[PDB]
RNA sequence: AAACUGCGAAUGGCUCAUUAAAUCAGUUAUCGUUUAUUUGAUAGUUACAUGGAUAACCGUGGUAAUUCUAGAGCU
RNA sequence: UCAUAAUAACUUCUCGAAUCGCACGGCCUUGCGCCGGCGAUGGUUCAUUCAAAUUUCUGCCCUAUCAACUUUCGACGGCUGGGUAUUGGCCAGCCGUGGUGACAACGGGUAACGGAGGGUUAGGGCUCGACCCCGGAGAAGGAGCCUGAGAAACGGCUACUACA
């Protein structure tokens, strides 16, 4: 045929449409930029690797030198 | 065998070499917390008294307080225990750890100064350190400075200075926040 | 089993919330609150599932959020929170109070009511007795307990609640000749007045009532919640409960049919 | 303590009771007038403001 | 019942919180008040037997004069065991329905209930029995009424 | 950020080895008991504010080896 | 012998707020004085909610080449205590001799988790159900325990056996 039916949202101001639109919605109209990340099995094995660490998780190159 | 040599009046702490078994011959078969002195360690070391508070085993265990015996003992460590840290509420790990009575068998000694000598050590007593951190509360405040009940206790407090990053402006304060 | 359940099964849901068997594994789970969870009313349900206000899961808590919607002049902002009957829901943003009550299919249905109506309740009496220090003492159907009542009230009336002062304004006795609406039961819904009563020792006493079209219908003690002796004080919603037959029914979806189109 | 050194702490912890005193009467005076300033401030601001 | 002596064990038997040392002497129609025996009355239109209120026997598990209420299911059976102490075992039959040859067969069950000493109970009698909270491995009924004999 | 403290981790998900009045089904009882959390009520017998510790952090180490840990100094 | 109240005493003995965030206000003896709003987090008892543990009645497949069974060292009941969140032969002492069975007990088989239900149909039936919903049990095999409102927990700990 040569219908089509869809959904339809209007919002009072354009500020009040970006506080309760999604973020996905937002990256298609092209308001908002997309999230940049790593994938998810990457995030995962990293935050396992960090519970080997206690304070300062940030730098841990001080055990290198205890081999002499 | 080395030893760890720790000086609490001047917070100053060093590590030595030491080969020669007959100069170690006064420290063993002695408790942990025990008083010993110095003076066979050498001519330098004269009028000083040592306290005994730790050591390693070859393996690298520690030694533990209370436990009567030369070599090592698996015990039952609960929470509150000296050697272990509960990874979990209500945990207890069976573990392996090392006599109070020292020995030859042990890798390192740790001990303290209780009694400066007439003579000072080259890296040890010759230096000093600053203490961390000043009173955080308020009634410590006002013993510290012997403040009378009302003498403004906020003015009293350690204040420091820092500076930004490279951004060329001016350092500034950093305050405590006394709390009670 | 180890302990408490905190899941809910979809299927296993009740029946009258009328949930699609489709679209998901798992229901709302009502959280503990002042009724059962058999028999409640989740806000989420409400909000979500039959004024579509909110499109998902996601936007229903953030109208919570904001407050807007209170349950007994009181906010609440916890989506599973358990409402059941009789309870006052108003959103002023909006400008409409609601009533949730039974139709005469045994559900919940949307029911407006106005402002003035919208600041008291009622609600059926569990117990009375004396509590500490002597001072007497009641608990409704809701977990609202009232100190310093009416001498002459008993166990298994109803009182009007203020709802702003949670002071109890009148009541009414439970005896032949009153008006009464049934909570539970297979004649969920149903309104009619007490004929009389038949009682027996060690329990479960049952009561006998009659339709205003003259039908007559039976239903035990616990299930019997009067609203009124005479012209019943909370407005009805429509269709009085009549409980037609299904023949009735198809006669009278034809009949308003044809006569709008 | 890295704060302070040693010449700070006993010249603080032996200063004479009589600058304290004074410190004391300088800060409840300073106060007080300050108080005072606030005080006559919103007064009379709220009553030109009600006739205009 | 037949019970020879009151007062024949190690203990001293007497009713909990019943005090019986009082100096000055107070007579009341109340049961317990005022040092007499006391009793209570079960309900569901089971009268108290003379036995009870007037007797000297001391028992904590029967119904009447006792710290056991009586609540649940009440059962009726024919006596088939007198044989201990206080205790007595009935015998309740049935009928069940077989739904494929339409048609029923007999069955039966024991039932094991306490007997206070207020009645007297031989063999081949009915009665009426009520629950109560577990007495013991497998007492969980008490004797209520004794049907007159043919 | 780190670390102390509070809460959760006893729900989910998987499987059918054991089990023949046992599990289980419909129907009763708790006047025979425990109950975090949620909801509603409810407690008149130096004070303008009490005392010692400890972690993160700084610094000195041990063991081939692990989400092992020692003794010293601040709050 | 309930709710609740009163009296004589008792206790290594409790609880009755030394905690935190927003607003910037009002009195006159103007003292760095007094009073005052709404929330957060806690707290003793009763009620409620999600429950949990025990408990009444009736109902399970084949087998007699399984006919008598239960009490050494509780098997059925009485009494005084001990222990448990509580009842109870659950356990300790003392005293009685009972309890189940041809209306099929007791024992052996099950290529047996139970139920809602699936397949096949004149009616009556025969057979299957590990498996998306509800209840129970287990984490290689056995036992023991810590923390906690809740575990005899195993993506928690201790020991032996078997693997590694
Ligand atoms: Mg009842
Ligand atoms: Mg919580
Ligand atoms: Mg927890
Ligand atoms: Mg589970
Ligand atoms: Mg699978
Ligand atoms: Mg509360
Ligand atoms: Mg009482
Ligand atoms: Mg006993
Ligand atoms: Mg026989
Ligand atoms: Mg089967
Ligand atoms: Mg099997
Ligand atoms: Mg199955
Ligand atoms: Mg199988
Ligand atoms: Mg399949
Ligand atoms: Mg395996
Ligand atoms: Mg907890
Ligand atoms: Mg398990
Ligand atoms: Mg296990
Ligand atoms: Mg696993
Ligand atoms: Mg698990």
């Amino acid at each position: 045929g040569g219908k089509t039916t869809g959904f339809a949202l209007i919002y009072d101001s354009p500020e009040a449409l970006k506080k309760f639109e999604p973020r996905y919605r937002l990256v298609r109209a092209g308001l908002a930029a997309k999230v940049e990340k790593a994938s998810r099995q990457q995030r995962k094995q990293r935050k396992n690797r960090l519970k080997t660490l206690r304070g300062t998780a940030k730098v841990k190159g001080a055990k290198a030198k205890k081999e002499k | 065998m080395k030893l760890n040599i720790s000086h609490p009046a001047n917070g100053s702490q060093k590590l030595i070499e030491v080969e020669d078994e007959r100069k170690l011959r006064h420290f063993y078969d002695k408790r942990m917390g025990a008083e010993v002195a110095g003076d066979p360690l050498g001519p330098e070391w004269k009028g000083y008294i040592l306290r005994i508070t730790g050591g390693n085993d070859k393996q690298g265990f520690p030694m533990k307080q209370g436990v009567i015996a030369p070599n090592r003992v698996r015990l039952l460590l609960s929470e509150g225990h000296s050697c272990y840290r509960p990874r979990r509420d209500g945990e207890r790990k069976r573990k392996s750890v090392r006599g109070c009575i020292v020995g030859p068998d042990l890798s390192v000694l740790a001990l303290s100064i209780v009694k400066q000598g007439e003579q000072d050590i080259p890296g040890l007593t010759d230096v000093v350190h600053p203490k961390r951190l000043g009173p955080k509360r308020a009634t410590k405040i006002r013993r510290f400075f012997s403040l009378s009940k009302d003498d403004d206790v906020r003015k009293y407090v350690i204040r420091r200075e820092v500076q930004p990053k490279g951004e060329g402006k001016k350092p500034y304060t950093k305050a405590p926040r006394i709390q009670r | 089993a180890r302990g408490p359940k905190k899941h809910q099964k979809r299927l296993s849901a009740p029946s009258h919330w009328l949930l699609d068997k489709l679209s998901g594994a798992y229901a709302p789970r009502p959280s503990t609150g002042p009724h059962k969870l058999r028999d409640c009313m989740p806000l989420i349900v409400f909000v979500r599932n039959r004024l579509k206000y909110a499109l998902n899961y996601r936007e229903t808590k953030a109208i919570m959020m904001q407050r807007l919607v209170k349950v007994d002049g009181k906010v609440r902002t916890d989506i599973t929170y358990p409402a059941g009957f009789m309870d006052v829901i108003t959103i002023e943003k909006t400008g409409e109070n609601f009533r949730l009550i039974y139709d005469t299919k045994g559900r919940f249905t949307v029911h407006r009511i106005t402002d003035e109506e919208a600041k008291y309740k009622l609600g059926k009496v569990k117990r009375v007795q004396l509590g500490r220090g002597g001072v007497p003492f009641l608990v409704t159907h809701d977990a609202r307990t009232i100190r310093y009542p009416d001498p002459l009230i008993k166990v298994n009336d109803t009182v009007k609640i203020d709802l702003e002062t949670g002071k109890i304004t009148d009541f009414i006795k439970f005896d032949t000749g009153a008006l009464a609406m049934i909570t539970g039961g297979r004649n969920m819904g149903r309104v009619g007045v007490i004929t009389h009563r038949e009682r027996h020792d060690g329990g479960f006493g049952i009561v006998h009532l009659k339709d205003a079209l003259d039908n007559t219908f039976a239903t035990r003690e616990s299930n019997v919640f009067v609203i009124g002796s005479e012209k019943p004080w909370i407005s009805l919603p429509k269709g009085k409960g009549v409980k037609l037959t299904i023949a009735e029914e198809r006669d009278q979806r034809r009949a308003r049919a044809l006569a709008a189109a | 303590i890295v704060g302070a050194s040693l010449e700070v702490i006993k010249e603080r912890r032996s200063m004479r009771p009589e600058a304290r005193n004074a410190a004391r009467l300088a800060a409840i005076k300073e106060s007080k007038e300050k108080k005072a300033a606030a005080q006559a401030a919103k007064k009379a601001e709220k009553a030109k403001n009600a006739a205009a | 019942a037949t019970e020879l002596t009151v007062q024949s064990e190690r203990a001293f038997l007497k009713q909990p919180h019943i005090f019986l040392n009082s100096k000055v002497k107070v007579k009341s129609t109340r049961p317990g008040k005022g040092g007499r025996r006391w009793y209570k009355d079960v309900g569901l239109g089971f009268k108290t037997p003379k036995t009870a209120i007037e007797g000297h026997y001391i028992d904590k598990k029967c119904p009447f004069t006792g710290m056991v209420s009586i609540r649940g299911r009440i059962l009726t059976g024919r006596v088939v065991s007198t044989k201990m102490h206080r205790t007595i075992i009935i015998r309740r039959e049935y009928l069940h329905y077989i739904p494929k040859y339409n048609r029923y067969e007999k069955r039966h069950k024991n039932l094991a209930a306490h007997v206070s000493p207020a009645f007297r109970v031989e063999e081949g009698d009915m009665v009426v029995v009520g629950q109560c909270r577990p007495l013991s491995k497998t007492v969980r009924f008490n004797v209520l009424r004794v049907l007159p004999r043919t």
